[PDB]
RNA sequence: UCUUUUAUCGAGAGGU
């Protein structure tokens, strides 16, 4: 019964019109995509040496906000269900960074592309930071002047966007329904006119404008929805959507299991 | 030191609004609760607790 | 800072006089006991030598 | 920057905040009942002028005792593709539904003071006393007692 | 340079556009005076710019006239308590206490005088997206 | 310290005997106390950075005395004036007014929630008012769910017949609001209202549950309705502005006449007063009339959704002088009852001539805070505020 | 008539004047002329006027108590320190003030 | 102090648009067009980059105590 | 100093059932369900669906306080049907819908690339 | 002292604090108090959950 | 079954203050001295000036916890287009042949003025109003 | 089996 009509599709963002469903299913899909898509991110930092002009937790914060590639993150287990001690191999990805300045004139820029994956469970596609092109340098971590060594070792774990706002995959998700205002779910402020004082939502041509000789129906419900999803490169939009629906299904299946075994 | 001396078992902190309580309740933090105390008598109706 | 005191209330050395146009600031001043006493010069003022 | 002090009450997460029609969520919601009895119109004018200043792409001028009106910012913002008085159609974050009222919306410049609850909370059971009267002592960094 | 005991004897025009009385009718721009009893003036001076009558901590407020003076006072007292960056050598000094802000941002509503308070090379405060709504009720 | 202990609760400086009350404890995380907002009226408190104090009992006798003497429900009625103190404040009030209107209908899936919120509800969903073509409840019903059973109230406001064209007046029969918009004159702190009636009938504890019920319902609904103020709320039309600007012009022109008479010795002297006192009194009457006349004009133009008319019409925050001083003329500035004296010799500011006494020459502000303020007017306003 | 200056013992005795209704507001003279009871009523009337000028409304037994403490020994006993200290209460109750 | 990594309201990464922004400011472009060429349409990500104060330039010129 | 650890918004301790049910008594054939560590997403997705079957007469939910983590739900059908079975049916239906949506989305994607 | 592992550095191998450094602030019995390094908080943890540093690597409570 | 029944002609319709609610004034046709004043929702049963209404008043419909109506049962409602449920809050027995019944429909209002023998049976406590055409 | 220390006087800057 549900339907999909993709309007714009490319690498890291999708623009689609989701039709003939309910409301809280599309809304719950949105909240699920913003809240529960388990991704991967840096979690622990052990600074071996810092002699720069930046406090530590400043750096550890900036590293704490870095997007990593996580296509195969639905196989690695969580941090709480590995029976080892400290950490092993089926629970984390280990990164290391080492940079220094050399000379009297110069100001070396410590970027994020200088992060080198050391050890991780293989062969899966994780660890490497997101790169835009084939030359681009990426995020700017720090800067170093004469004789200022920096050398650190970072742990990376899996998480969701309810424990910290860093494991989140999507940025902002556009969402709307009913452009011409026909259900009368809202009212418009005006000084002279409520028609020549408002913008027209980019989608006011996909549906037809109401007739000025129309009466008021009272059985309709919000039916055709318009949504757009972005990403930061850590995932690709189709994977975000599919993983969202999969997670929601798993949740409902869990609740049903509780109801059944509670007998 | 006689009309207005200093007392014990006091608490001083900042207020905050909350519309989901009933008219005569108050919200005590966890720390102020684990610092303040109350003496209770051991009887036959509460020895288990 | 003007040393007139804190007692005797009075509202004559605390008000803003008409001759304070451009020589002192009208708005910026502390509050409580020293309202109108403590002054802060304007942005284009100067003291003779 | 207009004598409008206030503290944090509760903290909501991203998906619960009333997201606008485009996806922009507000970070700080303040309360209409603080304006009409205090009359600080320069707060609203500041918000609108900052909205336009960010949309067109430059730091907007705002010197007192000049010629900058409100109908000018109205015409500019109306031309750049928005509702002139900065109102927006917004949805509820809980059940995705158009609110029956539009919300004044925009970036303002806020600043954070030096009064923290982590530097004011205090309590005592049985700490030290004085020597002269054997009463509780005066202080906070000494497990003191209240008066 | 004029002082206070001399200011009694002079006669000032507020703006240069007043030194030559004009030859309008608008609801946005304010109503300027008329000088009802003066069909001919002989002005002897001119204020440089009338916004110079303010202080230092009062030149931070944008549009410091669309308000009510106790708010210019409260703001003039709270502008001296905000965190930020006090100097650029916080690493080498050893004072008693010091507060720093991670990511300072210069404002979007600038008064001209700010240019001389170094108030966009050492700002103290952040821009933020603000909405005004009677929401769930925790903001009262 | 655990759940349901009775602790004494205090703010400095305490004045009347309502500033020390015993509350029940409820453990919560984070670092701050919590209050129900309805107890912000005896404490003279607000959440803009204040502090308060908690005192703990010890033995049993004093706990009994706290729970039986210093409780909150036993303090709802003040012996100072034979009238209550705790009422409805802020959003709950504005949106209970917005909820109890005559054109407000709710559909079923929302009424189910709004009825499940009430902690003291029984379990009988009331019938709608439009059984067909579509079940639609109103607001007076889902408000009348909160009120207990057996209450009667009858109030006439302005002498309206029992048909109620302007929806004023109030009729409560057996706890069912027949007609009448519920605002401050009912659920506030006035004598003869709802809180005083229920208090003097069903007991104190029931009145201690009424607040919770109503606040939960109204907060849910207003949460699903929203409310906001804008700059366009403070902008009048071009029709009224020309009317306002003209009313001041004739007032100003009138002033020119009084000065003329006083300078040609043709003015009547008032008993007990010198000539100049009578003159100053006259001017002030004319200008204050003008401000009120202009302010009354702007107030009456406004439409029936200018948010400010809802926050003032609800009586929750503000009153007429605010709309007047935002849309019409700011008006007069006073210093010790008299006006901006002559600090300089025989003139107010050096930007004016000598012996100048037009309106703007001694303080009469002429704009509104939306337009702007000239420097002199700003200076005088700062002077008045400093006086305050 | 509303006149300036007080002199009751003479204005009461003037032909044309309703000598029974003449009233003042310097209740010291009212005590020196009409006794303690009329002074009580006059003092109450004064406090009622003062509080009642600005919309505020007190309930009566409080003000009646206050005005029936000042005049309950034979003369006006003002509330400062001279009028109180001269009573016969305990020494601690008076030294604690 | 230094350019942030994420945004503050939405989370669109703006930690790699400072060098291109400065370089486009050398070529004589305008801030509106220098942001229209960096693809920033929602004015939150725009205000994040338009009002930044780069302070590390100073923090380096003090010779190292280490 | 007094902050709740974040992960306590979705990790269940041992001595807490994920789901608890208690029958209400003021009316017959109505039950109260208590959900741990869930929010508006699950609750609404269930509520709008149960609020459709022509045999369930009253369904609702509420979240008591937003600082904690739970919600409570009231369910009342008619005399013929037992509410628990109806709840299960709704869960199954919603799962079916999600499956169909995923399928058609994947088809449209592989066609659109 | 009243135990041989007080004030000695520790690593946590189970629980929500797994992989975090700490110091034994108080080890009265079975339930220890480890002062975590990472946020300013001292947590209650069972002694079974700790690795202690010794001459060769992180040893369990056999030190 | 039905307590009262008559045919009216809408003469004046007042909007003014509100949008959804209009107030209609009506005089009958077969007899004068029977005036009806009613409030109604516009966007459900819209009215106009100079029309005709078939009005019925009944204390019950059938030929407590409310529940959605089944599509397989019926009543007196399947013959009409606008049904409201209301309470009576004043019953006057004034001078001469005058009776004024004040019925409040859950907030909206209705005043019914008529003779004695015609309205003397409307002394219930809950009334259903039914409107056709 | 507990226990376990915070000078004093004065001055100023602040928050409701
Ligand atoms: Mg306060
Ligand atoms: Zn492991
Ligand atoms: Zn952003």
């Amino acid at each position: 019964e549900p339907k999909v009509n993709i309007i714009n599709a490319q690498d890291d963002e999708v623009e689609l019109m989701l039709s003939d469903v309910n409301l809280s299913l599309a809304n719950s899909l949105r909240r699920t995509m913003l809240a529960e898509v388990p991704t991967l991110a840096i979690d622990l930092v052990e600074i071996k040496m810092n002699t720069s002009v930046l406090a530590d937790e400043f750096i550890s914060h900036r590293l704490g906000l870095i997007p990593l590639v996580s296509e195969d993150v639905e196989e690695m287990k969580y941090s709480r269900d590995c029976t080892c001690e400290d950490y092993c191999d089926e629970c984390s990805v280990v990164l290391e960074l080492s940079a220094r300045h050399e000379g009297e004139e110069g100001t070396t820029d410590v970027y994020s592309s200088s992060l080198i994956k050391v050890s991780g469970p293989g062969n899966l596609n994780v660890g490497e930071p997101v790169r835009r092109d084939d030359y681009d340098q990426g995020i700017l971590l720090c800067k170093l002047r004469n004789h200022q060594e920096l050398n650190i070792r970072c742990i990376a774990k899996k998480g969701i966007a309810k424990e910290h706002a860093k494991w989140s995959p999507c940025s902002a998700i556009a969402f709307e329904y009913d452009p011409h205002n026909k259900l009368k779910h809202t009212d418009f402020w005006f000084e002279v006119d409520a028609k020549k004082e408002w913008p027209d939502s980019k989608y006011a041509t996909w549906e037809e404008p109401p007739k000025p000789g129309e009466v008021f129906d009272y059985k309709a419900k919000p039916n055709r929805f318009y949504m757009t999803v972005e990403t930061t490169g850590s995932l690709k939009a189709n994977q975000v959507f599919s993983r969202g629906i999969k997670t929601l299904q798993e949740k409902l299946a869990n609740v049903l299991f509780e109801l059944e075994n509670s007998r | 030191n006689l009309m207005g001396k200093r007392v014990d078992f006091s608490a001083r902190t900042v207020i905050s609004g909350d519309p989901n309580l009933e008219l005569d309740q108050v919200g005590v933090p966890i720390s102020i609760a684990k610092t303040l105390s109350y003496p209770e008598t051991v009887t036959q109706y509460n020895i288990h607790r | 800072n003007t040393p007139i005191g804190r007692d005797g209330k009075l509202a004559k050395p605390r008000q803003l006089h008409n001759t304070h146009w451009g020589l002192v600031c009208p708005a910026e001043t502390p509050e409580g006991q020293a309202c109108g006493l403590v002054k802060n010069l304007s942005l284009l003022s100067g003291i003779s030598i | 920057r207009h004598g409008q002090k206030g503290t944090i009450g509760v903290t909501y997460r991203h998906e619960d905040m009333p997201f606008s029609a485009e996806g922009i969520v507000p970070d700080l919601i303040i309360n209409p009942h603080a304006i009409p009895s205090r009359m600080t119109v320069a707060h609203l004018i500041e918000c609108l002028l900052s909205k336009v200043g960010s949309i067109r792409g430059y730091e907007g001028d705002a010197t007192p005792f000049t010629d900058l009106t409100v109908d000018a910012v109205s015409n500019l913002l109306r031309d750049n593709g928005y509702q002139s008085r900065g109102f927006e159609v917004m949805y509820n974050g809980h059940t995705g539904k158009k609110l029956m009222a539009q919300v004044f919306f925009g970036p303002t410049y806020y600043q954070r003071l030096r009064h923290m609850v982590d530097d004011k909370i205090h309590a005592r059971a049985r700490g030290p006393v004085q020597v002269l009267t054997r009463q509780p002592v005066e202080g906070r960094s000494r497990d003191g007692g209240l008066r | 340079y004029v002082d206070g005991e001399e200011e009694e004897t002079i006669m000032i025009a507020m703006t240069p556009e007043d030194l030559q009385t004009r030859s309008l009718n608008d609801t946005a721009k304010r109503i300027k005076p008329e000088m009802s009893t003066s069909s001919h003036h002989t002005f002897t001076h001119c204020e440089i710019h009338p916004s110079m009558i303010l202080g230092v901590a009062a030149s931070i407020i944008p549009f410091p006239d669309h308000n009510q003076s106790p708010r210019n006072t409260y703001q003039s007292a709270m502008g001296k308590q905000a965190m930020g960056v006090f100097l650029t050598n916080y690493n080498v000094r050893m004072d008693t206490m010091a507060n720093i802000l991670y990511y300072p941002q210069k404002p979007l509503a600038k008064t001209q005088a700010m240019e001389y308070l170094k108030f966009r090379e050492l700002p103290a405060g952040q821009n933020a997206i603000v909405a005004i709504a009677c929401y769930s009720g925790y903001n009262q | 310290l655990m759940d349901d202990d009775p602790v004494l609760f205090n703010r400095q400086p305490s004045l009347h005997k309502m500033s020390m009350m015993a509350h029940r404890v409820k453990v919560m995380p984070y670092s701050t106390f919590r209050l129900n907002l309805s107890v912000t009226s005896p404490y003279n408190a607000d959440f803009d950075g204040d502090e308060m104090n908690l005192h703990v009992p010890q033995s049993e006798e004093t706990r009994a005395e706290l729970s039986q003497l210093c409780a909150v429900p036993l303090q709802i009625v003040s012996p100072q004036s034979n009238k209550p103190v705790m009422g409805i404040v802020q959003d709950t009030l504005c949106g209970v007014r917005k909820m109890t209107l005559r054109d407000t209908f709710i559909e079923y899936e929302q009424v189910m929630n709004m009825l499940f919120w009430v902690p003291s509800w029984d379990g009988v969903v009331p019938q709608p008012a439009i059984l067909k073509p579509k079940p639609l409840w109103t607001g007076k019903q889902l408000l009348s769910i909160a009120i207990p059973s057996g209450i009667h109230l009858q109030r006439t406001d302005g002498g309206n017949s029992l048909l109620s064209p302007k929806d004023n007046g109030m009729l409560i029969v057996d706890g069912k609001v027949m007609f009448g918009v519920v605002d401050k004159k009912t659920v506030g702190s006035g004598g003869g209202g709802l809180i005083h009636t229920v208090m003097r009938e069903k007991g104190p504890k029931i009145c201690a549950e009424l607040f919770g019920n109503i606040q939960k319902v109204v907060n849910y609904w207003l949460l699903h309705n929203g409310f906001s103020i804008g700059i366009g709320d403070a902008i009048a039309d071009a029709s009224t502005m020309k009317e306002i600007t003209h009313a001041i012009s004739s007032a100003k022109e009138q002033v020119q006449e009084i000065i003329y008479k006083a300078q040609h010795n043709e003015l009547e002297l008032k008993p007990g007063m010198t000539l100049r006192e009578s003159f100053e009194g006259e001017v002030s009457r004319t200008l204050n009339d003008a401000r009120d006349s202009a302010g009354r004009s702007a107030e009456m133009n406004l439409k029936d959704l200018n948010n400010v008319k809802q926050m003032v019409s609800a009586g929750s925050k503000g009153s007429f002088i605010n709309i007047a001083q935002m849309s019409a003329c700011v008006g007069q500035q006073m210093v010790e009852g008299k006006r901006i004296a002559f600090g300089f010799a025989d003139r107010s500011l050096p930007h004016f001539t000598k012996d100048d006494f037009s309106p703007e020459s001694k303080g009469f502000v002429e704009n509104s805070y939306l337009r702007g303020l000239t420097p002199q007017e700003f200076f005088f306003h700062a002077m008045a505020g400093r006086e305050g | 008539l509303e006149t300036d200056g007080i002199n009751l013992a003479e204005v009461m005795a003037v032909p044309g004047v309703d000598s029974s209704r003449t009233y003042s507001n310097s209740f010291v003279e009212i005590l020196s002329v009409l006794g303690i009871e009329a002074t009580r009523s006059s003092l109450y009337k004064e406090i009622l006027n003062v509080i009642a000028f600005d919309g505020s409304y007190v309930n009566y037994r409080h003000m009646a108590l206050l005005v029936d403490v000042m005049t309950s020994r034979g003369y006006l006993m003002a509330i400062t320190r001279h009028g109180i200290n001269r009573a016969d209460t305990g020494a601690l109750m008076r030294c604690s003030f | 102090m230094i350019i942030p990594v994420r945004c503050f309201s939405c989370g669109k990464v703006v930690g790699d648009k400072w060098d291109a922004y400065l370089r486009l400011l050398e070529e004589g472009k305008q801030e509106g067009d220098a942001l229209d060429e960096l693809k920033l349409k929602r004015y939150c990500c725009r205000r994040m980059v338009l009002t930044h104060v780069d302070l590390i330039e100073k923090f380096l010129r003090y010779n190292p105590l280490e | 100093m007094n902050a709740p650890d974040r992960f306590e918004l979705f990790i269940l301790p041992d001595d807490v059932p994920k789901l608890k049910i208690t029958p209400d008594s003021r009316v017959p054939n109505c039950i109260i369900i208590k959900f741990e560590r869930e929010d508006h997403t699950l609750a609404n997705l269930l509520r709008e669906e149960l609020a459709l079957y022509p045999d369930v007469t009253f369904v609702a939910y509420k979240v008591e306080h937003p600082l904690f983590a739970n919600f409570v739900m009231r369910l009342q059908t008619e005399e013929g049907t037992r509410p628990k079975q109806a709840l299960e049916r709704a869960c199954a239906s919603i799962i079916n819908k999600l499956k169909t949506l995923d399928h058609k989305f994947n088809e449209e994607w592989n066609i659109k690339n | 002292g009243r135990d041989p592992t007080l004030n000695k550095t520790v690593k946590i191998r189970q629980g929500g604090y797994k992989g975090k450094i700490g110091i034994v602030k108080e080890a009265n019995g079975d339930r220890f108090r480890v002062e975590l390094h990472n946020p300013n908080k001292t947590i209650p943890i069972p002694c079974s959950f700790l690795l202690i540093e010794s001459t060769h690597g992180w040893v369990p409570y056999e030190d | 079954s039905a307590l009262f029944d008559d045919i009216f002609t809408v003469q004046t319709v007042d909007n003014g203050r509100y949008n959804k609610v209009s107030r209609i004034i009506g005089i009958s046709t077969t007899n004068s001295a029977i005036k009806l004043t009613l409030d109604i929702n516009n966007e459900m049963f819209p009215v106009s000036q100079d029309d005709s209404l078939t009005v019925t008043l009944a204390n019950s419909l059938s030929l407590k916890s409310w529940r959605p109506p089944k599509p397989t049962d019926k009543s007196l409602a399947d013959d009409y287009d606008y049904v409201m449920f209301g309470t009576v809050y004043k019953f006057e027995e004034g001078d001469e042949d005058k009776i004024k019944v004040y019925v409040s429909f859950g907030g909206l209002l209705m005043c019914l003025e008529g003779g004695y023998k015609s309205l003397a049976s409307l002394k219930q406590d809950n009334l259903y109003i039914l409107i056709r055409r």
